[PDB]
RNA sequence: GGUCCGGCCGGGAACUCAAAGGAGACUGCCAGUGAUAAACUGGAGGAAGGUGGGGAUGACGUCAAGUCAUCAUGGCCCUUACGACCAGGGCUACACACGUGCUACAAUGGCGCAUACAAAGAGAAGCGACCUCGCGAGAGCAAGCGGACCUCAUAAAGUGCGUCGUAGUCCGGAUUGGAGUCUGCAACUCGACUCCAUGAAGUCGGAAUCGCUAGUAAUCGUGGAUCAGAAUGCCACGGUGA
RNA sequence: GCGAAGAACCUUACCUGGUCUUGACAUCCACGGAAGUUUUCAGAGAUGAGAAUGUGCCUUCGGGAACCGUGAGACAGGUGC
């Protein structure tokens, strides 16, 4: 409890922002509480889609969510229904209209929201977690990843004493700013309690 | 020293005391209006301003016209 | 926030002297460079003087 | 500090009169970060010390001062139990900084109605070696030459000039 | 030398204070000029604790005791900042 | 006579979508003003860090409003609707005057 | 030197001479001089008899020393009599118009006496 | 002709127009006595103007702005060695010498959070 | 944060919506200096506790819209010091950025 | 060029400035010292010279430090009450103790008149010119401005003149009385401010203690957030300036 | 001068009283009713009693919605540890 967020620290220099809307300060807001809700329920119910990260953007009294997953094909369903039927729910909890897009990531082993997702529900269906935390780092560096690591946090396996353990590999290069780190928390709701997962994965310079 | 226009009474405190006035002297009149000024036309009353856990009655006299109705009941209690 | 004082030229010398007035009759935790171990051993022969000349 | 002879910095002269002593000694007085009304007292005080002495004020105020710059000032130290002062010289950039002080604070004691009036005559009986700042000198002076006896170790005031 | 109680958890009864007061008092007079002590008292579900900081010519010094019983506790920490203070004393006496 | 003003949060993309009107109002007519910068406004937010005490651990922040004129001096009548059908880059905004 | 029962400095200005009477200050003391033609700046030795007289009725216009001080003791003694907060306060010797009493209160307490 | 030096000092920014005339100086239309000539330090002016010959040679038409007193003292400064720039470094050669073309870079520092006016910490005392 | 705090914001909410806005003519045109100051002013400055009074714009308290904290908030963004910081390390406040100078 | 000499108007794109892109500072060059090394010391040039000034950035860990009252959550407990609604009160109590600040104790000043110079920011159930009324807080009418334009908004210390002449004083502005204003259903408990009056302690603070190395300390004012109203706190900005 | 970037009511979590119990907030089942809007009485108000006004989205039509009341629980709720 004493870093910089990795993300939050280079949003101008190195990564894009989740949200590209102008708002002036009259509906930014309410501009900003929509943007939440529709981020709350797909992340509820798109929840097996395996989403990596959801951009929201707001031209001219309308909306486009762009669906960033690795499992597009059950994203869209048959034919292109659920498209639809996310984007009527969609449409009613924004500003109506909506297009919703898909930017499907093809490495899914290098994005730190379906990794920290992977571990989170193997520690929910009660792996060991040196096994699952260690088979990320491990699926991270035989395809590509220049650093990658994972800290798991708690209680783990049902201690009475909380703990945490993390196995990084490579570089994870925190303090430089032009340095590409993909950083992202999931929580696993176990039967002894909250067991938090956070990892680092770092691709690149530029 | 505030309220520049009109004095503040409530609804059910000046319709109570017009009530009550016409209707002969009569038993205490339990109010919860604390903030509510005197008005002439309640000297003689024993209305029982409450205070927290009391209504605690005070016969209404000449020179409390002014003041209001929490004026003249404490809260707090020391020793 | 400035550079550094006496560049351990006549900073070595006050070691030495230092050094030398308070016991230390080693001679032996100078320095190892030449220009300044030699007034390490410098302050500490003026130092054994100023011992001589008080208790 | 440890380190750091530092990169040292000049001042600006003095405007009505060519010196950097004056201002110095406006920087002295200058209480409150307020340069202007400190100018206007060592104004007010060297043209009654003119008025006040005959002589010229430049002249005035250096002749003034130099019967109250010290030569040996005490650094109090200690050994075991003792805690002995020991005469060091001063050098001569503290040496008249250290009587401007003097004059300074005497002045700002001495209590007369204004400002310039006190350090007029605080200046007046400094050229007279009579006032305030001249006791002070004269008591530096009696305990470093009273404690005389102590030219020592490395701690203070390396071989010469 | 006035001394400041504070209890986290712990009811402060007037008995209690007395004598931790007392106790604080028969150090102080022992031991050296003390300005001014404060004194924490935690109860942790087991652990009867206690702090103490007095504030001396010297600077700070502080102790903690755990306990069993509270009383126990405070009489561990007295005991420590007695020690503490004769090594600050003679710390500055030095001669 | 058209005054064209549009505001961003970021310089790399404001600069982009002025780009995206100068060539449009100097593809057809003439007699535009520049892109014309101006002042930034930059809403400082301040806030306390811990969900608790710790006060003196805080964060700042900032958000940056950038602003640019255009100055349509002749409006055409394939401006005006140039101006029309062609508001993109979300993430400025844009407001004509007349 | 002697106006409305009082009034005696000299060698001090008028306006600031005439705030020794208990019922004035700088703004009704300007307004005296104001509304009888005097100078504010003359001193009471300067003033001729045939001023000062004509000042004492000006004086005598606004509430003075001993009208005030009964006045005063009479608005006090008034709330004390009916008993309300305020006067319930001034029963007691503590601040009437809701300062803090945890700490401070202490120009109406007085000095300290544990 | 028309000379100008910019020259600008602790958030306060002049502009110097010289010209060979005579001892005259402008500062925003109004003269130097009525301007701060009599204020604190008028000297600063005038200073550069020392080192080399003014007497009668060139007058100065000033327009400083932003700042305070001695901020726009110190910008004119500046301001009157930059238009020392037809009068080449056989001037400002012996003009790096006495200071003046520094630009003096210290400006106020920012509060910093915690401390209270970026250097004074709120006095965690034993008493 | 007690979700029937939460319901009771957004009722102070709907009747402050309802009442006033539409009967502020009670003290915004009745009770002013005109030449209708007679017992219809006090008609007036008595009718208005006839009216709820949570209905008045000013027994807000202008909470978080995620967790409904009382305390710190910011009225550009509608949410608390913790829930900004929270969405602003993530990214989600369009702009906005750590700030050194 | 014109001028009600007001950037006011035609006009100009130099300059301030705006803010996008670049250049620049790297021990790059020179001399000496050093193991011919890293480096150090000094010099030149330059706006800046040795990580230029400042900020952001907090390694592995400790303190079973803080937070179950931001939130989330394992367990336990209540579920005609530890839940829910309303009125009034309390959170503001006061023999006392401690901490952090503001104002002073004055002549480097108080007061009165005149007058010069900032940066940063905020604004739509909002900021609110000008003009009338009021001693004043403010009121009525009411333009303009989602703003380099309009408004908040007169910067103050400073400076020139006059007075006060070292006293509890023309210092200090606490407390209390009367009369008001504004906000809001509503200023009693308990708001802020204005006016008249009142005029306390305090004459520079024992033992002990703190911050601060340069645009810093110390003083002087300005703005913002939170906010119906309510800063002597917090967060910012400039002035003077050791 | 810490959460609190601002306790008259609210906030508010505490106290005294006045009330409600599938509830102030969410879903599932059934039955009625458009929702909504003006006003009166009592009461400190919550509340309880009323008085008028009001009626489309699809024809499956006791509806499909939105919204409101009563009923059974599964529950809801808890700034409680």
């Amino acid at each position: 409890g004493q870093k910089v967020h990795p993300n939050g620290i280079r949003l101008g220099i190195v990564k894009p922002w989740n949200s590209t809307w102008f708002a002036n300060t009259k509906e930014f807001a309410d501009n900003l509480d929509s943007d939440f809700k529709v981020r709350q329920y797909l992340t509820k119910e798109l929840a097996k889609a395996s989403v990596s990260r959801i951009v929201i953007e707001r031209p001219a009294k309308s909306i486009r969510v762009t669906i960033h997953t690795a499992r597009p094909g059950i994203v869209i369903g048959k034919k292109g229904e659920d498209v639809e039927k996310l984007r009527k729910v969609v449409a009613d909890i924004a500003g109506v209209p909506a297009q919703i897009n898909i930017a499907e990531v093809r490495k899914p082993e290098l994005d730190a929201k379906l990794v920290a997702d992977s571990i989170t529900s193997q520690l929910e269906r009660r792996v060991m977690f040196r096994r699952a935390m260690k088979r990320a780092v491990q699926n991270a560096m035989r395809l590509g990843a220049k650093g990658i690591k994972v800290e798991v946090s708690g209680r783990l396996g049902g201690a009475e004493i909380a703990r945490t353990e993390w196995y990084r590999e490579g570089r994870v290069p925190l303090h430089t700013l032009r340095a590409d780190i993909d950083y992202n928390t999931s929580e696993a709701h176990t039967t002894y309690g909250v067991i938090g997962v956070k990892v680092w994965i770092f691709k690149g310079e530029i | 020293r505030s309220l520049k226009k009109g004095p503040f009474i409530d609804l059910h405190l000046l319709k109570k005391v017009e009530k009550a006035v016409e209707s002969g002297d009569k038993k205490p009149l339990r109010t919860w209006s604390r903030r509510s000024t005197i008005f002439p036309n309640m000297i003689g009353l024993t209305i029982a301003v409450h205070n927290g856990r009391q209504h605690v009655p005070v016969f209404v006299t000449d020179e409390m016209v002014g003041h209001k109705l929490g004026e003249f009941a404490p809260t707090r209690t020391y020793r | 926030m400035k550079r550094q004082k006496r560049d351990r030229l006549e900073r070595a010398h006050q070691r030495g002297y230092q050094a030398g007035i308070a016991g230390r009759s080693k001679e032996m935790c100078p320095y190892q460079t030449l220009n300044q171990r030699s007034q390490w051993l410098g302050g500490w022969r003026e130092a054994m003087a100023d011992r001589v000349v008080m208790a | 500090p440890r380190r750091r002879v530092i990169g040292q910095r000049k001042i600006l002269p003095d405007p009505k009169f060519g010196s950097e002593l004056l201002a110095k000694f406006v920087n002295i007085l200058m209480v409150d970060g307020k340069k202007s009304t400190a100018e206007s007292i060592v104004y007010s005080a060297l043209e009654t010390l003119a008025q006040r002495s005959g002589k010229s004020e430049l002249e005035a105020f250096e002749v003034a001062l130099e019967n109250v710059r010290p030569t040996v000032e005490v650094k109090s130290r200690r050994v075991g139990g003792s805690t002995y002062q020991v005469p060091v010289e001063v050098r001569p950039v503290r040496r008249n900084a250290l009587a401007m002080r003097w004059i300074v604070e005497a002045a700002r004691k001495r209590g007369d109605k204004s400002m310039a009036l006190r350090l007029a005559n605080e200046l007046s009986d400094a050229a007279e070696n009579k006032g305030t700042a001249v006791k002070k000198r004269e008591d530096v002076h009696r305990m470093a030459e009273a404690n005389k006896a102590f030219a020592h170790y490395a701690w203070l005031s390396l071989r010469s000039a | 030398m006035q001394l400041n109680i504070t209890g986290n958890n712990v009811e402060i009864t007037e008995a209690l204070r007395e004598f931790v007061t007392a106790k604080f008092a028969k150090l102080e007079q022992y031991f050296d000029r003390i300005n001014q002590v404060y004194v924490v008292l935690k109860v942790e579900k087991v652990t009867h604790t206690s702090d103490a900081t007095l504030h001396v010519d010297g600077g700070e010094l502080h102790a903690s005791a755990e306990g069993q019983d509270m009383y126990a506790a405070i009489d561990g920490l007295i005991d420590k900042l007695a020690r503490q203070l004769t090594k600050h004393k003679d710390k500055l006496k030095q001669h | 006579r058209i005054r064209i003003r549009l505001k961003a949060f970021d310089h790399r993309l404001i600069d982009q979508a002025t780009a995206e009107i100068v060539e449009t109002a100097k593809r057809t007519g003439a007699q535009v003003r520049g892109p014309i910068p101006l002042p930034t406004r930059k809403e400082r937010f301040t806030v306390l860090i811990s969900p608790h005490v710790n006060k003196d651990a805080r964060d700042q922040y900032e958000i940056r409003t950038h602003l640019r004129l255009v100055d349509i001096v002749e409006p055409t009548e394939k401006t005006v609707d140039a101006l029309m059908r062609l508001d993109l880059a979300a993430g400025v905004d844009v407001q004509i005057s007349l | 030197a002697r106006i409305a029962g009082i009034n005696i400095p000299d060698h001090k200005h008028a306006v600031i001479a005439l705030t020794s009477i208990y019922g004035v200050g700088k703004t009704r003391s300007k307004a005296i001089l104001a509304a009888a033609g005097i100078a504010e700046d003359v001193k009471i030795s300067e003033l001729s008899e045939g001023q000062i007289d004509t000042l004492r009725d000006e004086v005598a216009k606004f509430v003075v020393e001993g009208d005030l001080r009964r006045e005063i003791s009479m608005s006090i003694k008034r709330l004390m009599d009916l008993g309300c907060y305020r006067g319930l306060r001034h029963r007691r010797g503590l601040p009437v118009r809701g300062q803090r009493t945890k700490t401070n209160a202490r120009t109406r307490k007085g000095p300290r006496k544990p | 002709n028309q000379y100008y030096g910019t020259g600008r000092r602790k958030s306060s920014a002049a502009r110097v127009f010289i010209k060979p005339g005579n001892g005259k100086i402008v500062i925003n239309q109004r003269s130097l006595e009525q301007y701060f000539g009599r204020e604190t330090a008028r000297m600063v002016v005038r200073q550069p103007l020392e080192l080399v010959d003014m007497v009668e040679k060139l007058d100065l038409y000033i327009t400083v702005k932003g700042g305070g007193i001695s901020g726009q003292a110190g910008a004119i400064r500046h301001g009157i060695t930059r238009a020392l720039m037809e009068y080449d470094e056989s001037l400002r050669s012996e003009l790096r010498k006495a200071g003046f073309v520094t630009r003096d870079a210290r400006q106020v520092e920012r509060k910093k959070v915690g401390l209270r006016k970026a250097r004074r910490r709120p006095q965690f005392s034993k008493r | 944060a007690k979700q029937s705090m939460k319901a009771r914001e957004v009722k102070r909410v709907a009747l402050a919506d309802k009442y006033f806005a539409k009967r502020a003519e009670l003290k915004a045109i009745i009770s002013d200096v005109n030449a209708a100051s007679d017992e219809d002013r006090w008609n007036a400055v008595l009718k208005l506790q006839t009216l709820p009074r949570d209905s008045s714009p000013s027994r807000q308290r202008n909470r978080c819209r995620q967790t409904g904290r009382p305390h710190g908030f910011l009225r550009k963004f509608g949410l608390s010091r913790i829930k900004v910081r929270e969405a602003a390390m993530r990214g989600e406040i369009p702009g906005l950025k750590k700030a050194s100078w």
